DNA sequence: AGGTCGGCCGACTGCGGCA
DNA sequence: AATGCCGCAGTCGGCCGACCT
DNA sequence: AGGTCGGCCGACTGCGGCA
DNA sequence: AATGCCGCAGTCGGCCGACCT
């Protein structure tokens, strides 16, 4: 599965990207483009496709 | 058909409502058409900052910048998340020893938690801090980097402290920055009373006077379904907590996921 | 007594609630004690930005900064406040002639108002603008300096234009900045349909029509009293308009001052 | 009143119809105002078939390529003083005509490369606009563009007595404004009005309004509402509806 | 378990009472833990009468002027390592004691100028604190401060085996923490607890908790709620309340 | 003008007396009692009857 | 797992079929129909019955 | 009558000051310290005394 | 003695702004 | 690797006291 | 033929963020 | 001298159609 997601740090809107997990106020995204998993608030996650 | 509705949407990015009338389709059909628009982009209440279930469980800590006192702007602040019991230390920096100073003082002032949450600053990440946590046996949460809401309790507290310091400074002169600050802390925990007739200190060290609670339906966003009904532990402006027999741990959610069961 | 409540308040700036429990006084007594505190500094809906009663009455105009096009960022925007009919011109500046360019175009695009409201920029204050207005016989309101809400209709419109441009730019390449802009304007007034099944253009120049309205009680903040009841002209999200037989002019207020009369 | 009729005539040079409908001028008097001026000698639905053409306003000399789109129904004229006859110049004009006029069901152009391009055909497909080839030239289509070009130029000529424009676009836009929003037909309607098409079987009542400031009936004006012995009418040039004791109102038929 | 009792004893050097109440240690064993350690040899309401005093902790030499405030009820000790005995030093200390302790009904000091100042008297009026003049010396009041100073110094001496403090305030604050929040009396209560005064006729039921992970009875623990055949109890060191089948719960009396 | 207002400090109706002005739901009551003008919330105003 | 969902585009109930995951009130439905994964709003989910 | 008022331009809180008028979303404040009348919106006005 | 009304008071809510 | 908050000060509805019927 | 239920659709609402 | 707004996309309640009784 995949999602869209806001870059909490710079504010730039990112995605679509590799959805790893989510729930209870959080989400995890992780492309192999990234060095490590993207751990963000679920308020910035949109249900891509 | 919907194909032409999508076609037109792709072409002009037509309003879902317009699509409804133009193509004679349902709202939900129109909504999906615009939802699938890769070039098209709302933030309702979703997450919630949870808190301790009784005093001396979860504390929250961060710093601020009270420029009024120059170097002393580095005020270190710790709050008991259950009782909203506050404590602050006007230091001249964010060194290990300034963090520690505050902590030492907060141990005497507040006591000792099971766990504490800070932001992701190096002032807390440092091994030496991690050592203190090991010495005192306290769990440490840092939250998500750059998300100020992880420290929302103390940030909201900072507003209160700031305001308190302002009105007290307007009230007169103080011997030291600490004289002012202590006065503020005094008021914040021993003078300022809530709508239940109790002070923050009173809540912090008061005996657990528990009240009976009603059963509610509880929506789990990971299943998309209403569960229970079961007895709600607590709630407040915008939030609620429930802990079912079949649950692994206490559940903190926004109160819009609560539906009082008849 | 209240004297000691006030004393304590002056000293510590004690919470009104706390004062109630400490001094055994009413909320309102406690509220006055803290209200009279000069050292104790809340902003609920109060005013409202009014609008025309029919198309081509009151327009609103301002500019923005679409950095995407460099110098062309100076987009001049005019909106029919009644119908929310929008028009924009990507100029390369804010010179008198850029204002006039836009205006000339808006006369062809929208038509002609009875009055227009702008901000307090010299681009509108200039005698040459006032000359133009004298020639075309249009009243000019500048609003309160530095208060962006005087231009709230076009500012909100700017959000819409911006978003529209973003979607459309992502959708493909354009020959010119104006090609894109015109595409957006087309959509905004002829494609984008409202929840009544009508377009902005349609509202701007549609058939004269009106729906019958109920009487409501109307609170006048200058008297502190409910007046009427009388037939409400209109309303929308957060606002309402009524014009009584005994009133001098139409009355625009927030809709929280409306109480539907039985 | 007629002093200001003459004033606005000097400013825009609108026709006798517009002058007299607004100021209640004897048709003859309105014509006098005009002749004394130093520069003043289809289907059933709008947005269906548009007539396209391009001219060469030498008065500009650079923007002389004025692209023109005319609603064959209302005779609404939209024009863009372009720098050439490129397919992109056409498309740019077209995009602008969408903002001003909207999207038709079909458009009639000539057979020039400026319209032939498959990229344009693509756009016509995108906007579901059927193309009329322009091959069947006749006095109807010719009169549409001939009258249009003459009318445009006539207004532009009128504005040569007030050459206070910075660009050709300031000049043209002003002209087009008058041409579509100021000048009136024999029924008092404008080209824009007709183009828009709001004119239909309007069920709303109109009343004669005794303007008590004059002690006489004006209008008829569209009645908005009524109650408690007064009627709420909203006149053309009024800024707001006016409550008037029912006894001074005359339901107009 | 007692290994960590010994660990925390090394860290804070809490008394035998604290050790055994937390770890369920034979009183004798708790005393053994203590003796083997290299540095371990009123009215009815709190916040009423406080005992004030100042000492000279030469170990600091600059902050040696430790101002001390003791709740005569709970024997809670608050202290501020000041740089002198000025009236402003006293007031600064006092302000800090308000934050930590609160405001009393009266405070007993000696007759030093450090307390005499009318500015202090004013402050006492502001806070409605009656002043006990402390003109006569009395073994009762003397024992309060004597025991206090000895206890403070005892803890400070204990912390000389772990002199890892940046300031005297880091050291003292740590000491005070242990003195008021860690050490327990014969009933398992702390000075802070007593100072606070939450202890009263607590109507809440407690239950024995069969901790099924061990298969044994723990507590008794304060019961929070119950339903559907399970009871929700929340133990001292538990992070959260625990649902347990009623049959494994014993209403404790 | 002469209006009566609830004594915001005791609850007793005071006046009717000299109201100076009003606005935003408040009534600035101010007779010769120079101790303080009083912006009384409109709901507590009862005009001379 | 095997859950049925209202066809967001036609209204017909589809499946029950391969649900991949869920979160934030959505259910990422995605069987072998590679055309698109579908985050279906939870209210439209009816598990195999 | 007098009111407190926020400085719309800089954001600094001003007042107490001379109340001139108010109503329908606006107000006027005008000390002789000022060169001309202070025209501000009602939303920044507090009922001083 | 029961009914009507004022008022007296708790409870709930839009708002802003902390980072 | 976890997740917005809560005081201000208005505003509404309800409960009770006083006084009229 | 009347009753029960799904769903089908309008109506209304928290939210952010333009200056 | 005038004064916040409105689209998004969720969410609730009601009206009507289909189908069961
Ligand atoms: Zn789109
Ligand atoms: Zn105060
Ligand atoms: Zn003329
Ligand atoms: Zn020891």
């Amino acid at each position: 599965p995949m999602v869209m997601w806001k870059d909490l740090l710079t504010g730039s809107w990112k995605g679509p990207d590799v959805l790893i997990t989510a729930g209870r106020g959080y989400a995890c995204v992780f492309p192999q483009d990234a060095e490590s998993p993207i751990w963000v608030p679920d308020r910035f996650i949109r249900p891509f496709t | 058909a919907l194909e032409s509705a999508q076609e037109s949407h792709a072409l002009h990015h037509q309003n879902a409502a317009a699509l409804r009338f133009q193509f004679h389709i349902t709202r939900e059909q129109a909504r999906e058409i615009v939802k699938l628009c890769p070039n098209c982009p709302h933030a309702p209440q979703l997450g919630v900052n949870p808190r301790g279930l009784k005093p001396r469980v979860l504390w929250q800590m961060d710093v601020t910048h009270v420029s009024e006192f120059g170097k002393l702007k580095y005020v270190h602040v710790t709050v008991d998340t259950y009782s909203h019991f506050t404590f602050a230390t006007a230091r001249t920096g964010e060194a290990t020893k300034d963090v520690l100073q505050h902590l030492a003082q907060s141990f005497a002032y507040m006591g000792i938690p099971q766990k504490i949450k800070t932001d992701n600053a190096p002032a807390y990440v440092s091994r030496s801090i991690q050592e203190f946590l090991a010495r005192w046996k306290i769990s440490h949460v840092t939250g998500i980097p750059y998300n100020p809401q992880g420290q929302a309790i103390v940030e909201r507290t900072h507003q209160n402290i700031k305001a308190q310091l302002n009105k007290l400074q307007k009230a007169g002169k103080y011997y030291t920055p600490h004289h002012l600050l202590a006065h503020a802390l005094f008021v914040l925990n021993h003078v300022n009373m809530d709508n239940q007739g109790h002070t923050a200190a009173e809540r912090h060290w008061g005996p657990i006077s528990a009240d009976p609670k009603p059963m509610v339906m509880w929506k789990d966003l990971l299943t998309g379904s209403w569960k229970g009904p079961d007895v709600l532990i607590t709630a407040g402006r915008g939030y609620a907590c429930v802990f079912p027999q079949d649950a692994e741990s206490p559940i903190w959610v926004p109160d819009r996921f609560i539906r009082p069961f008849t």
